[PDB]
This record gives structure tokens, C-alpha cells and sequence, in this order.
């Protein structure tokens, strides 16, 4: 099976050089007809192709961005790199790497999860995590994830064991210039006594990993 | 390069119905010397990476159900979805690889479903957060349709203005409802000095507006 | 004619 993982800075400053890594298994740029593409997507906007590199080490660039792009691979042909020089606010986007279609076909067969890249001079800040305690048929509980920069935070419940009824809201930028969101889950009232509800909150850029037990409050 | 133009920009369709997504090309994608059309279609579900549906305009990627059909030739292409499932909620993109890849702006497929009234929950600030000298009151509107909802904050029965932010989810990929968070931001001082905190929800599936409220300190 | 982002 094919697997791609993007790696990126999370945040870098205007004018700095963006450096992205695509690490892949299940295929190689040793093999004939194999290649890797880069595609980006601003929040709520569409897809822009950036560059392709193939087993031949042939490099094809977006004509508009050409002069700012560099794409390469290593000798092991297990990793592909993309540089973008002199980044500006408009380069803020989600960046995907993709396996190019088997036997020299320039559509995108399998995509990686994508890494979010924010172009900002503001400093990284880790989230505070706060329980939203269930009130005492259906109950609601959750975690307020507050005062972090930049995007994103990842929220899971019970290390991924709990997914049904989970709602993780889009971040909103507060007047402070820091993002805040809540992750909420709806459960049976009859489960509040027994089932454990832990929110797992990961903020890569600040190396923050908080787990919060949410339990009915004490009067 | 080649420009792709997708219409309509957004589709609202009931489950079981048939939709036709158009992709117009600024140059013909039909190569005379192989009689192939150099167009691919992708599906991006909310939260996910784009996934390949169609290549060569009309060939299904393996695993893609028969109800997705790619069609057209030259400058005019269609993706037909013959009986829309709720899981089909996504942005659908066309991409040409006749020249250097370009994408259309995408068509957002939304699910038209029956009215569902929100379930409304309110959460006091955690004691943990009150230590930090700031207070966040959270109101949850859960699993409702349509998206349009009015949320009003009352502190000691006085209407609040300019101190709340809302965040809405994408349409659910399962039951096709939305959820909404309204967060009231107060100083720990302002919160501690007032008593009654009320969230008032107006949505069209409710005979009258629903209010959820608590008094600071009480149970 | 095709000029793809791909070797001849
Ligand atoms: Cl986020």
C-alpha cells in the first residue's frame, strides 16, 4: 500500500524559504514511470499545482511560481523536497505531496494528509485546554482549546477510540491574534457515571500534548 | 496555461437524486493522435485530502462506485452522480494534464435534507480557566438543519453585543446536519460580578426560541 | 498537442 507524509515548518516568517519534505513508502523513484507532485490549498479556496519530479530527475514547475520553486529527491529516492523562496502571506496554505499516476501519467493517484503552513512574524504559543463539564436522554461535554498560534491543533477523544457524535469546530482568531476552538461530543446521560472521556490535544509547532479528563462537576 | 471553469459553483441536492457537474476548458483536451481526453476528477470530503475518481475523462479509478460517471470531450466535460448518497458531500475538482496541471475552482455538493431543530447546551467557565483571569461561556447548537440560526447572549437578563464569536461545522458526512458554537468572552472580574448566564437560540425547527441558562455558583 | 508535466 502507498503512504505519503508531508513534513513542514508549521510557521515561518515573511521572506524566509519554505522547505517541505515528502516521505513515501510502497513505491520508489528508483522504479520506471514513478514521480511525486506538490499541490497547495488556501483555507476554503481550491487547488494549485506547484511542481513534479520523476525517476529521470526531470523537474516541471508552475510557470507563475517557477522562479521561486526548487524540487529535488535524495539518492535513496524515498524522499522528495520542495523549496519556495521569499514567502509572503499568499503562500499560507495546506501543502500536499502526491504519487503521480503509474507509468508516466501526470494526474495525482494518491495524496498525503497535507501539512498547514502559516506565513507570519508572530511567535508560536501552545494551547491552554479546559474541560466543558456535562450538565447535571443526551448529554454534551467537551474541551475548550484556547490561546494558541499558529493553526493547527489536532483533537481526538479517548486516543481515537471515541469518534461518533464528536464535533471539532473550526478555529476562530480572537482579538489577541490567538486561535481558540472547542471539541464537543454528545453521549447518553446514562453513560456519565461509567464511561471515561479524555480529550487528546496536540499542537505540533509548540510541541504541546495535553490530555484532559472531562467529568461531571463537583458542587 | 489552460484554464478550467466549473459550474455550478455550489449544488444543493436531496439523497437519491441525480446531479451533473460541468468542467469547461479554455483549450481542447482531446489529442487527435491517441483520441484521449486529458482530464481527471477528484473528490475532497470535509477534513480529507483529494481522492482520485476519474482519469482520461471517462475511466473510473478502481474502488470508485459505478454511480460516478465521467463524460464529455474537447472543451466540455461532466461528472454525473446518479443517486447522491449523504457521504458524497464534498468539493469536486476537475484537472487537465494536457499541459502543466491546472484545476477548476471546484463544485461544492451540499445535501438538502429535512428540518432538524438544534439540541442546545450551555457550559460555565471551568475553575481551571477562572485561575487564568479570563472566562469563556460556551453555547452548543447540535445536529440541526438548515445552517441559519440566531444565538443571543444575556448576562443578568441584559442582551450582550460585540463579545461573542460563533464557529459552524461543515455539513456532517453521515446525517447531513450542522453544529454551531457561540463563545462569550468576559474578564474573570465581569463574570464573577454577574450571576445569570443565558443562551437564546432561534432556529426554524423550534415552535419558540429555546433558552439554556445557569447561575454562577449554583447546581 | 500535449506538453504534460511528465517526461516524453
Ligand atoms: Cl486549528
Amino acid at each position: 500500500e502507498v503512504k505519503l507524509q508531508e513534513s513542514g515548518p508549521g510557521i515561518l516568517q515573511p521572506s524566509q524559504t519554505l522547505s517541505l519534505t515528502c516521505s513515501f513508502s510502497g513505491f520508489s523513484l528508483n522504479t520506471y514511470g514513478m514521480g511525486v507532485g506538490w499541490i497547495r490549498q488556501p483555507s476554503g479556496k481550491g487547488l494549485e499545482w506547484l511542481a513534479n519530479i520523476w525517476w529521470t530527475d526531470d523537474k516541471y514547475y508552475n510557470s507563475v511560481l517557477k522562479s521561486r520553486l526548487t524540487i529535488s529527491k535524495d539518492t535513496f529516492n524515498n524522499q522528495v523536497f520542495l523549496k519556495i523562496s521569499s514567502v509572503d502571506t499568499a503562500d499560507t496554505a495546506t501543502y500536499y505531496c502526491a504519487q503521480l499516476a503509474y507509468h508516466d501519467n501526470p494526474w495525482f493517484a494518491y495524496w498525503g494528509q497535507g501539512t498547514l503552513v502559516t506565513v507570519s512574524s508572530a511567535s508560536t504559543k501552545g494551547p491552554s485546554v479546559f474541560p466543558l463539564a456535562p450538565s447535571s436522554g443526551t448529554a454534551a461535554l467537551g474541551c475548550l482549546v484556547k490561546d494558541y498560534f499558529p493553526e493547527p491543533v489536532t483533537v481526538s477523544w479517548n486516543s481515537g477510540a471515541l469518534t461518533s457524535g464528536v464535533h471539532t469546530f473550526p478555529a476562530v482568531l480572537q482579538s489577541s491574534g490567538l486561535y481558540s476552538l472547542s471539541s464537543v461530543v454528545t453521549v447518553p446521560s446514562s453513560s456519565l457515571g461509567t464511561q471515561t472521556y479524555i480529550c487528546n490535544v496536540n499542537h505540533k509547532p509548540s510541541n504541546t500534548k495535553v490530555d484532559k479528563k472531562v467529568e461531571p462537576k463537583s458542587c | 496555461d489552460i484554464e478550467l471553469s466549473q459550474s455550478p459553483s455550489s449544488l444543493a441536492v436531496s439523497v437519491g437524486e441525480k446531479v451533473t457537474l460541468s468542467c469547461k476548458s479554455s483549450q481542447s483536451l482531446l489529442y487527435s493522435n491517441n483520441q484521449k481526453n486529458y482530464l481527471a476528477w477528484y473528490q475532497q470530503k470535509p477534513g480529507q485530502s483529494p481522492k482520485l475518481l476519474i482519469y482520461w475523462a471517462s475511466t473510473r479509478e478502481s474502488g470508485v462506485p459505478d454511480r460516478f460517471t465521467g463524460s464529455g470531450s474537447g472543451t466540455d466535460f461532466t461528472l454525473t452522480i446518479s443517486s447522491v448518497k449523504a457521504e458524497d458531500l464534498a468539493v469536486y475538482y476537475c484537472q487537465q494534464y494536457y499541459n502543466y496541471p491546472t484545476f477548476g475552482g471546484g463544485t461544492k455538493l451540499e445535501i438538502k435534507r429535512t428540518v432538524a431543530a438544534p439540541s442546545v447546551f450551555i457550559f460555565p467557565p471551568s475553575d481551571e480557566q477562572l485561575k487564568s483571569g479570563t472566562a469563556s461561556v460556551v453555547c452548543l447548537l447540535n445536529n440541526f438543519y438548515p445552517r441559519e440560526a440566531k444565538v443571543q447572549w444575556k448576562v443578568d437578563n441584559a442582551l450582550q453585543s460585540g463579545n461573542s464569536q460563533e464557529s459552524v461545522t461543515e455539513q456532517d458526512s453521515k446525517d447531513s446536519t450542522y453544529s454551531l458554537s457561540s463563545t462569550l468572552t468576559l474578564s474573570k472580574a465581569d463574570y464573577e460580578k454577574h450571576k445569570v448566564y443565558a443562551c437564546e437560540v432561534t432556529h426554524q425547527g423550534l415552535s419558540s426560541p429555546v433558552t439554556k441558562s445557569f447561575n454562577r455558583g449554583e447546581c | 498537442a500535449p506538453a504534460p508535466a511528465a517526461p516524453a
